């Protein structure tokens, strides 16, 4: 289906925070658009 | 055999710097080549230890605002997709901040190269080691294991993480092509490299941030000028054009043989099905003048090793940039270059001849010439003629 496609292609988990060892937590400020994920 | 590429530890080390199945170990044109849990979904992840000099991700959308054509550019918001239509708008660069809204990305370099948690000797291995030391965290807010790829912009000295790891996309039922069909979310997108556009960019997966000075001494970072890259067989170098499944056009410059080691059908790849090349692949190259005068570019998918000198030829890789010589963005704060592993002195290498191949009637010659390795095939003795 499009998952599977999208997963084959290297679509990525849909994340909304990231940690970084400089920043720390860092989160989008807004919703993201859903199918960039 | 005496081959003199291989003929101590030094030149070996050397020569290893162009083996892409040995340290990259992954796909270049696009990288996948790991997997990884996040929230009980297996993820495919770029993974490939050498960056990728030159490499830029080239978008279809549509010619018009808002629309910049351009994969640095943020992600897309929700609120910018529905203001746009269709396909989404923006780029690839993760667009999140710390609560106080400082952005992870991009990130200036003139901030990593003060950082007490950063250990990386160049710029572009600082901007490696933030991405390695980036993480997605699952719905849980917990840490995971999957990292995003980055691209240092070496030009505006900025480090990119970005949210968008896919590097291909095409097929007219899943994207579009400047907005044709008009229905549909995505736009088509391709890893290129140009003959003249973005060299100053370099993609990476996280993963050469995991030792991050290491790409310095085990990846092809910079061309080869004044030798022709080749595999060592029948007592002597034969450069790729000696080789039966080599690939060779003629092209109207250097830049265009750089540019067909990244893109020509063969180069490894791991897009589909999940291959994963682990680096194998028609990576590597040179641009030579032949006998007639004509420019050409050779490519195989031999790894290389032993170099036929030729003051005219530039052997490139898949991985490696354009520039001949070492930037300052990869100079340790603080490895031999190819003058240094390839010197020799006249009175301490003497000239030796290997044994006619008598399928080609040539043999090898190695020399000192202007201080550096010379390694030929030249014609046999007259006797040895007898033999072919
Ligand atoms: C390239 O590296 C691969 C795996 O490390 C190795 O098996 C192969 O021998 C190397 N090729 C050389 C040195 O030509």
């Amino acid at each position: 289906d499009i998952v599977q496609h999208m997963e084959d292609i290297g679509g990525a988990p849909p994340v909304s925070c990231v940690t970084n060892e400089i920043l720390g937590v860092t989160c989008a400020p807004q919703a993201i658009a859903k199918a960039t994920x | 055999s005496g081959n003199p590429f291989q003929a101590n530890v030094e030149m070996k080390t050397f020569m290893e710097r162009f083996n892409l199945t040995h340290h990259h170990q992954s796909g270049i044109y696009v990288d996948l080549g790991q997997d990884k849990e996040v929230d009980g979904t297996l993820y495919r992840e770029p993974a490939g230890l050498c960056p990728i000099w030159g490499k830029h991700i080239e978008l279809q959308q549509p010619d018009r605002p808002p629309y910049r054509n351009n994969f640095l550019e943020d992600v897309p918001t929700e609120k910018e997709y529905k203001q746009s239509g269709n396909p989404l708008p923006g780029g690839f660069n993760l667009n999140f901040v710390t609560p106080s809204g400082q952005r992870i990305s991009p990130f200036p370099m003139e901030l990593l190269e003060k950082n007490s948690n950063i250990k990386a000797s160049t710029d572009l291995g600082r901007c490696a080691e933030f991405a390695f030391k980036t993480v997605a965290m699952d719905k849980n807010n917990k840490a995971t294991k999957y990292r995003y790829p980055f691209v240092y912009d070496s030009k505006k000295r900025l480090c990119h993480i970005l949210y968008v790891s896919m590097q291909l996309m095409e097929g007219k039922k899943y994207c579009s092509v400047k907005g044709e069909p008009p229905d549909l979310t995505w736009y088509c997108f391709k890893p290129r490299k140009s003959v003249t556009e973005n060299h100053h960019l370099i993609y990476g997966s996280a993963y050469v941030g995991e030792n991050p000075d290491a790409f310095i001494s085990k990846c092809p970072n910079q061309a080869l000028r004044g030798y022709r890259f080749g595999v060592w067989k029948k007592g002597r170098c034969l450069d790729y054009t000696e080789l039966t499944d080599t690939v060779i056009e003629r092209v109207e410059s250097k830049a265009q043989c750089w540019v067909k080691t990244f893109e020509n059908d063969g180069v490894a790849s791991d897009q589909p099905d999940q291959p994963h090349s682990g680096g194998v692949g028609r990576n590597y190259g040179f641009y030579y003048v032949d006998t007639t005068g004509e420019g050409k570019c050779a490519l195989s998918d031999q790894v290389p090793d032993c170099l036929v000198s030729d003051s005219a030829a530039v052997s490139y890789t898949a991985a490696g940039s354009l520039s001949e010589e070492t930037p300052n963005f990869i100079i340790p704060s603080n490895p031999p270059t190819p003058e240094t592993a390839l010197q020799c002195t006249a009175d301490k290498f003497p000239d030796s001849f290997g044994a006619c191949d008598v399928q080609a009637c040539k043999r090898q010659k190695t020399s000192c010439v202007g201080g550096q390795i010379q390694s030929t095939s030249v014609d046999c003795t007259a006797d040895e003629q007898n033999e072919c």
